[PDB]
RNA sequence: CCGAUAACGAACGAGACUCUGGCAUGCUAACUAGUUACGCGACCCCCGAGCGGUCGGCGUCCCCCAACUUCUUAGAGGGACAAGUGGCGUUCAGCCACCCGAGAUUGAGCAAUAACAGGUCUGUGAUGCCCUUAGAUGUCCGGGGCUGCACGCGCGCUACACUGACUGGCUCAGCGUGUGCCUACCCUACGCCGGCAGGCGCGGGUAACCCGUUGAACCCCAUUCGUGAUGGGGAUCGGGGAUUGCAAUUAUUCCCCAUGAACGAGGAAUUCCCAGUAAGUGCGGGUCAUAAGCUUGCGUUGAUUAAGUCCCUGCCCUUUGUACACACCGCC
């Protein structure tokens, strides 16, 4: 359709407004500390950010 | 042997303060005291008839202990355990209009004045009244 | 100028912060500025607990990740001016520094 | 063990029963007064404090959940 | 229970005893004060565990010919 | 000199048998002003023996889910029960408690696994510590089922449970259970 | 103040920037012997050092490729202009970098060397460079359709405790 | 107070069209009337100005008819607007408290109104299922078997 | 006479509840948060607060003005912190400003009455694990 | 581990290690933490105290206009080793008891070889192969569904009450979060209105600076109730009022008044657990435009029993038997 209905549905909130900043997934996001990363991608990269295991 | 409020048992102290506040009645008691619940989480109206005097006495004692307490703070003091029925219990706050009206009646009695910052505290003569009642309740408890 | 400045250091490791908070104040003493003592703010412990599995099948094991953020405050106070006196930073990677004045 | 149908208010046959031997035994509590006089128990509390006011019962405990009374000492 | 020492501490104790028998003594604190310079111990707990075993072995040595 | 709850001096309390005098702890070394002390008595074996038995009763009386931290409530219950038994009997509440413990501890029991004849294959006499533990447990249990669904409160129920157990009258659940255990063990001899 | 974000969000964002830059450099300099990236940030400016083996290869014709990547990292994260500088650094003891050895093993397998010979060569080169030990595990559809894993290990290798974190490099 | 039972003590009353136990306290006895709960009973007693510490059986006829009048007509006795049940009625739009089998028949007429307009809630009421959106998969089994 | 600077500040802990007693030369009195010692919220445990005073006698407390501040914990942990702080403050006062003879012959009565009057309880809590509701309990498991 | 010894010399795992808790009146240091002292005040006693009592009232890093670090914070260090004593022991490895001590076993993290056709291609611009690819199995928009109910099962919450419910008063925490690249959505003090849910102005905080001294709940102290399906229980259901959103019906949630159902401790079975533990009790985080009966953490109160065994269910080592080797859920 034209510009009037192609993206007309609001996505100013909710689960459809947020996606993983890495894998573009909409499930298991981590928004704490503005991380905005998927649950699995955070496990993948957590060494690089600095989140390391102590206990 | 001077007596402050901190040297008397606060329970019968606030009861005696409420009794004095009753007998020297100059309050602005609102017309809906016989209807409202003292807080959201309550399920019955307070059993005592003139509970407004007791609540004002308690707020005066709390303002003596620490100043600068606003209406939202007084809801924190008079909050309690909401049972929520079948769902698990939680914490609820006191009635905002009740706290506001108690405070407003207190500055109507001019024993409480607002701060330069937020909230309100006691005046020197309010402190004097609290200390006098504490002294007399200590004397009564002794003899 | 009559200047009184504040330098805050913050990082994820304690070794680098300790050696910076050592060498900076030592340089100040050798450059005769009277030094307000290094103040250690409480550590910020960012905790993220997450299911280990990428599937949801398993025995419900949770991996917990921590980030420790440590920060120190050093107030440099001299009767003369400070900014034209001290200019070198001598800052290694991994630590962030912010310099304000007593006004801010 | 079906029901207790306790009296909520006194009558002549139980009022004298209360007045004449209740201040004679050692342990006076609202619970025991209720179970040995077949009265409700709020009635028991009220009657016991009436006997306190009349001054023929001695109080020892006065707790919010357990009040104990005793008779006046003899001799 | 569960106070059995391992190869690391036992071998370190025997080696330093046969290398520094003169300097060592029967005092645990003195023997743990000599270890920081007669050896390089990565851990304080390891160091004082070794020192305790050194004290034990030297008591045994002064009472008889241990295999050290 | 110590006067538990402000009265009821501990020095006149007498343990009537030597079997449990090393495990009852009302004597002056264990005399405490108040039955509440976080003394770490369960850290090591046999440490509860030197714990005062009033503390043991207070710890045992707080049971059945609703009541697992309410030790202040349990202390006030014990205080009221001691007041009640002093009024009802005239002697030392601690003496009444000690007599109740001694008469409530079951002297022998029966325990086994295999093809049991009546209850258990063998009859087994018990230790003094197990005597004290079982007696306290039985007294608190009897008070609990006495006070569950009647107007008579937990203070009076505990009080008259101790009163009945101190003499031995078959009206106390503790010694009723004790006699049942004695019969079972005697049959399983 | 209101313009700057909190320290928690700031450190998390710095870690995210490091991880994103590392992923991009890994996917871009894969055939160039990429090893790692080290960023030194100052309020004045920031410096990005790319540890690799083939510096002359990561640098294009007269620095064309390093200029290209500098402009890319400039635009993608929106630094002020001239506030980021990219340096390429040659690593020392390339046999000790697990990233470089894994990348070289992948290159060999893509070229078409037998997995057995390639892994033996990688292990031999690593131990020739000098390490307490090495272990290469190759898993997948080796031989038939059914998948298998071959582990080639020599020397010392710890697995548990803290010291694995600063003694073992894993790629 | 604490006297014998009074001579004109009836053990149960006849209020509206239902009997209330005079053995219990007044604040809780009239709760046996449908449409009256603890809060409503307490407020109507307070605005009837009756001692709350007395049983329902020992009240006199003038007091009990005062309670009748206040319960029937709470608007003129300073009962606040928000306190009532049938607020803003679907039929006539008038604020009323309902006190008796009037509550039963008003519930019946509201449910049959929903059924007549064939609303989804009315259909659920007709079929005997849950109407407040609950999950019918695992609970409510007793009401059927 | 008027000898100043006779003061100690000694703390006592029980389950992250601290109490700092500021013992000082003066008349004999003990107050907690500006309130009298005998007047405390959990009045059931009043003997736990009065236990050092009763054990040692009012004679030794007659020469000290003690003020206690508490800023943590619950109720009974607070009470234990206060009693430990008072006992430790008195023994520190008797250790510094008077003879260790008196220090020893009050510390003994304190010790073989109750060690916790002078030695802090080390136990605090235990971290919850991800398999159950508490530190050691596990969620109920099922097989069918 | 000591020792034996056709083995010798090693390697991994265990341990060691890291984080955490408990002690440091010892060191360094603090206006984003305080304490003490002093000085202004405010109130009581003022009979008469007067260096009397209270103050989370105001000041002394406002720069000359007090010190100090106990309490808080966080670094560097120390501290505990079966070290000391007694006994047992081949008097070895070790074990038991006690003194002194904060502590004589604080909890976690990591965690070998080999393997499972265990789970995920619905985390990925990880991916082979097959399928589809313009009337699409791509993508977007609207609506519905994922909730739907004769029924069975699992994880839980609420209860069956007086060791309690209601009403009021008094008095105590610790984790930890808080305004955003896209991306709009923060935590909130105080003042006013409303009975409540809420609404309206004025601020503070990108944070040891503000919420906040996180005035939490249980508990404690008083009131009523009175052994009844009762003032227990709050399911179901009616009417009405707000909030979020583009939209609340199949009720988002919240609030008020009404209805007060089963339930009176639970068959056969069965789970978890040894000390600040179980359990009671609330509070944070995740999810979140709206939201927790879930989960992950935190504190508060705080026990009974046990310091043993192989009986059941299993595990490890050795010997042994085997017709098993897809390995006893075998084989026959
Ligand atoms: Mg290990
Ligand atoms: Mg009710």
């Amino acid at each position: 359709g034209h510009q009037q209905l192609y993206w007309s549905h609001p996505r100013k909130f909710g689960q459809g407004s947020r996606s993983c900043r890495v894998c573009s997934n909409r499930h298991g996001l981590i928004r704490k500390y503005g991380l905005n990363m998927c649950r699995q991608c955070f496990r993948q990269y957590a060494k690089d950010i600095g989140f390391i295991k102590l206990d | 042997p001077g007596v402050t409020v901190k040297d008397v048992n606060q329970q019968e102290f606030v009861r005696a303060l409420a009794a004095f506040l009753k007998k020297s009645g100059k309050l602005k008691v609102p017309e809906w005291v016989d209807t409202v619940k003292l807080a959201k989480h309550k399920e019955l109206a307070p059993y005592d008839e003139n509970w407004f005097y007791t609540r004002a006495a308690s707020t005066a004692r709390h303002l003596y202990l620490r100043g600068g307490a606003g209406v939202g703070s007084m809801t924190k003091i008079y909050g309690g355990r909401q049972r929520n029925g079948v769902m698990p219990s939680h914490f609820s706050r006191g009635s905002k209009s009740v706290a506001r009206r108690v405070l407003q009646a207190l500055e109507g009695l001019k024993m409480v004045e607002k701060d330069q910052d937020g909230g309100r505290k006691l005046t020197p003569q309010g402190q004097r009244d609290l200390d006098r009642i504490a002294g007399q309740v200590a004397a009564a408890n002794k003899k | 100028a009559i200047h009184r400045i504040r330098i805050t250091l913050t990082s994820r490791n304690v070794k680098s912060l300790e050696k910076v908070c050592a060498d900076l104040i030592r340089g100040a003493k050798e450059k005769n500025l009277k030094v307000k003592g290094p103040v250690r703010m409480p550590t910020k412990t960012l905790r993220i607990t997450t299911r280990k599995t990428p599937c949801g099948e398993g025995s419900k094991t949770w991996d917990r990740f921590q980030m420790r953020i440590h920060k120190r405050l050093i107030d440099l106070h001299s009767p003369s001016e400070i900014v034209k006196q001290i200019t070198s930073i001598s800052i290694e990677p991994g630590v962030e520094v912010e310099v304000t004045i007593a006004d801010a | 063990r079906d029901k207790l149908n306790n009296l909520v208010l006194f009558d002549k046959a139980t009022y004298d029963k209360l007045c004449k031997e209740v201040p004679n035994y050692k342990l006076i509590t609202p619970a025991v007064v209720s179970e040995r006089l077949k009265i409700r128990g709020s009635l028991a509390r009220a009657a016991l404090q009436e006997l306190l006011s009349k001054g023929l019962i001695k109080l020892v405990s006065k707790h919010r959940a357990q009040v104990i009374y005793t008779r006046n000492t003899k001799g | 229970m569960g106070r059995v020492r391992t190869k690391t501490v036992k071998k370190a104790a025997r080696v330093i005893i046969e290398k520094y028998y003169t300097r060592l003594g029967n005092d645990f604190h003195t023997n743990k004060r000599v270890c920081e310079e007669i050896a390089i111990i990565p851990s304080k707990k390891l160091r004082n565990k070794i020192a305790g075993y050194v004290t034990h072995l030297m008591k045994r040595i002064q009472r008889g010919p241990v295999r050290g | 000199d110590i006067k538990l709850f402000g009265k009821w001096s501990t020095d006149d309390v007498q343990i009537n048998d030597i079997s449990l005098q090393d495990y009852i702890a009302v004597k002056e070394k264990y005399a405490k002003y108040l039955p509440h002390s976080a003394g770490r008595y369960a850290a090591k074996r046999f440490r509860k023996a030197q714990c005062p038995i009033v503390e043991r009763l207070t710890n045992s009386m707080m049971m059945h889910g609703r009541n697992n931290g309410k030790k202040l409530m349990t202390v006030r219950i014990v205080k009221h029960a001691f007041e009640i038994i002093h009024l009802l009997t005239g002697e030392n509440p601690l003496q009444v408690l000690v007599n109740a413990i001694i008469n409530s501890g079951p002297r022998e029991d029966s325990t086994r696994i295999g093809r049991a004849g009546t209850v258990r294959r063998q009859a087994v006499d018990v230790s003094p510590l197990r005597r004290v533990n079982q007696a306290i447990w039985l007294l608190c249990t009897g008070a609990r089922e006495a006070a569950f669904r009647n107007i008579k409160t937990i203070a009076e129920c505990l009080a008259d449970e101790l009163i009945n157990a101190a003499k031995g009258s078959s009206n106390s659940y503790a010694i009723k259970k004790k006699d049942e255990l004695e019969r079972v063990a005697k049959s399983n001899r | 103040m209101a313009v700057q974000i909190s320290k928690k969000r700031k450190f998390v964002a710095d870690g995210i920037f490091k991880a994103e830059l590392n992923e991009f450099l890994t996917r871009e300099l894969a055939e160039d012997g990429y090893s790692g990236v080290e960023v030194r940030v100052t309020p004045t400016r920031t410096e990005i050092i790319i540890l690799a083996t083939r510096t002359q290869n990561v640098l294009g014709e007269k620095g064309r490729r390093i200029r290209e990547l500098t402009a890319v990292v400039q635009k993608r994260f929106g630094f002020p202009e001239g506030s980021v500088e990219l340096y390429a650094e040659k690593v020392a003891t390339r046999g000790l970098c697990a990233i470089a050895q894994a990348e070289s093993l992948r290159y060999k397998l893509l070229g078409g060397l037998a997995v057995r010979r390639a892994c033996y060569g990688v292990l031999r080169f690593i131990m020739e460079s000098g390490a307490k030990g090495c272990e290469v595990v190759v898993s997948g559809k080796l031989r038939g359709q059914r998948a298998k894993s071959m582990k080639f290990v020599d020397g010392l290798m710890i697995h548990s405790g803290d010291p694995v974190n600063y003694y073992v490099d894993t790629a | 107070m604490s006297l014998v039972i009074p001579e004109k003590f009836q053990h149960i009353l006849r209020v509206l069209n239902t009997n209330i136990d005079g053995r219990r306290k007044i604040a809780f006895a009239i709760t046996a009337i449908k449409g009256v709960g603890r809060r409503y009973a307490h407020v109507v007693l307070r605005k009837a100005d009756i001692d709350l510490t007395k049983r329902a059986g020992e009240l006199t006829e003038d007091e009990v008819e005062r309670v009748i009048t206040i319960m029937q007509n709470p608007r003129q006795y300073k009962i606040p607007d928000w306190f009532l049940n049938r607020q803003k009625d679907v039929k006539d739009g008038k604020y009323s408290q309902v006190l008796a089998n009037g509550l039963d028949n008003k519930l019946r007429e509201d449910l049959e109104r929903l059924k007549k307009i064939r609303a989804h809630r009315g259909l659920r009421h007709f079929w005997g299922l849950r109407v407040r959106g609950q999950h019918t998969k695992t609970t409510g089994r007793r009401g059927r078997t | 006479s008027k000898g100043p600077l006779q003061s100690v500040q000694v703390f006592g802990r029980k389950k992250t509840a601290t109490a700092v007693a500021h013992c000082k030369r003066g008349n004999g009195l003990i107050k907690v948060n500006g309130r009298p010692l005998e007047m405390i919220e959990p009045r059931t445990l009043q003997y736990k607060l009065l236990e050092p005073v009763l054990l040692l006698g009012k004679e030794r407390f007659a020469g000290v003005d003690i003020r206690v501040r508490v800023k943590g914990g619950g109720h009974v942990a607070q009470i234990y912190a206060i009693r430990q702080s008072i006992s430790k403050a008195l023994v520190a006062y008797y250790q510094k400003y008077v003879d260790e003879a008196s220090k020893k012959e009050i510390k003994d009565i304190l010790i073989q009455y109750d060690r916790t009057l002078l030695v802090a309880d080390p136990r605090r809590c235990e971290s919850k694990k991800f398999g159950g509701p508490g530190a050691r309990a596990r969620y109920q498991k099922s097989y069918r």
